[PDB]
Formats: C-alpha cells, structure tokens, sequence
C-alpha cells in the first residue's frame, strides 16, 4: 500500500 | 475552547502544485498538475486528519479508510474557502500557482464540475460562513462517508461523529435555521465529489492514452477506493434526505 507507506 | 484551539493550531499551510504557467493551458499539463497537487495536499490530510481530537479513538484501519474515503470532499471545500477568501470566488484557488479562470475550467473537460464548485464557494459568501464554522465543517467532512457494511470499530466513529456535530451546533451558539443551511451546505459537497470521483477514475483508466501523469499513492487510491464508492459499497452521510 502506497498511501498505507504514508498513513505510517 | 480547546476544541477550537485544536482545529485553528492544527490547519493546514499553503500548497503549491508546481505547474508551469508559462506553457499554454493543455488537457494533460492541467490534470498532471492538479493530479500533483492532490497527491501533495494528501499528504497535509493526512498529518492533520491523525491530529484531530478523538481520531485516535478509531481503528487504524478504520483511520486510513476514513481518509481515503474522504480526501475529496475534504480538499473540495478547502478550495472553495481559498477561493472565496483569495479572489471572492471568481475563480478556483486551487494553489498559488494553479488557478483556473474559464478558459482552464473549459481546458480541463471539467467544467461543469469546475462550475459546482465555484457555487459551493460562492456559498460561503453568500452564507457569511464564519472562519471557525468553515473548520468545524470541514473536520465533519472527515467522517461523513462509509462502507454500507459499517467501520472495523464502527461504534466509536459514531461516537466521534456525534461529537464534532455537537462542536458545530456549540460554535453555531431561529440559530436552528443556521443548523439547517450549514448542514444543507455540507451535504452540497456530497455530489460535486461523487462526480469528480468519476472524473477521476475514468481518467485513470484512459491515463495512458490522454497523456496524463499519476502519482503513486493517487493512482491506487483512486483503483481501490474510490471505485468501493462509486459502486455503493461507501457512501455518504447526508443530514439531509
Ligand atoms: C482534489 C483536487 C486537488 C486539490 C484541490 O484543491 C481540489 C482538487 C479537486 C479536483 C481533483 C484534484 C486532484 C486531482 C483530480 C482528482 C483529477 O484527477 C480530476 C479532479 C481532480
């Protein structure tokens, strides 16, 4: 997950 | 009022999106641009979305899908505020360096889209939305749209839910007819949103043959969230029916 990478 | 304190401390800066605005307005330079834009104004929705009071109440991943579920609500009304506040809603704000007259508007194949959210700015004149109802408003648009089958802790979003209501009526104090257009104008965002998302998934899918660039956590975003909108799965929270 690219926007998960980003969330954490 | 520390609620208030919280949301003023925490608003976001400005955004710029990069374009190049001495090259003539073009279908894909616009898009790529305003594509940019949304992946880098992602990223601010996301530091500020995770300081919101109570957000921590949530799921972890029920924080992510709430984000990614309503990232364009949320950057829709930012930019209808900016407009109205920068250049009185005559045109759309979306960045410093990224404003659209008509003629960009027309360019972009978006008109009619452009067109709604120039209303839902002018809206905000129109309604003398006040600095701190604009920012309870747009934290409530965080946690206005959800899978039909509810959240992984469902009970605490709800709870959280109720609470900024309950901010917005607080700041708001017939008064009950401040209620009604506040909600009303919350509830307007809903469709100018459900139609870009189709814009923009449509767009993704024809990425390649229109010449139009998108960023990494855009792209996945908008190939599995927004299609779990856009088929029903995650809908909206209206007030109003
Ligand atoms: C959220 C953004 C970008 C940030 C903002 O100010 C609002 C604007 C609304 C239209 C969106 C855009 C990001 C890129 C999209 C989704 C394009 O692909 C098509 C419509 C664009």
């Amino acid at each position: 997950g690219a926007f998960q990478n980003l969330f954490q | 009022p520390i609620f208030l304190n919280v949301l003023e401390a925490i608003e976001p800066g400005v955004v710029c999106a990069g374009h190049d605005n001495n090259q003539p307005d073009s279908f894909a330079a616009l898009l790529s641009s305003l594509n940019e834009l949304g992946e880098r104004q992602l990223v601010h929705v996301v530091k500020w979305a995770k300081a919101l009071p109570g957000f921590r109440n949530l799921h972890v991943d029920d924080q992510m899908a709430v984000i990614q579920y309503s990232w364009m609500g949320l950057m829709v009304f930012a930019m209808g505020w900016r407009s109205f506040t920068n250049v009185n809603s005559a045109m759309l704000y979306f960045a410093p360096d990224l404003v659209f007259n008509e003629y960009r508007m027309h360019k972009s194949r978006m008109y009619s889209q452009c067109v709604r959210m120039r209303h839902l700015s002018q809206e905000f004149g129109w309604l003398q939305i006040t600095p701190q109802e604009f920012l309870c408003m747009k934290a409530l648009l965080l946690f206005s749209i959800i899978p039909v089958d509810g959240l992984k802790n469902q009970k605490f979003f709800d709870e959280l839910r109720m609470n900024y209501i309950k901010e917005l009526d607080r700041i708001i104090a017939s008064c009950s007819r401040r209620f009604y257009q506040l909600t009303k104008l919350l509830d307007s965002v809903q469709p100018i949103a459900r139609e870009l998302h189709q814009f923009t998934f449509d767009l993704l899918i024809k990425s390649h043959m229109v010449s139009v660039d998108f960023p990494e956590m855009m792209a996945e975003i908008i190939s599995v969230q927004v299609p779990k909108i856009l088929s029903g799965k995650v809908k909206p929270i209206y007030f109003h029916t």
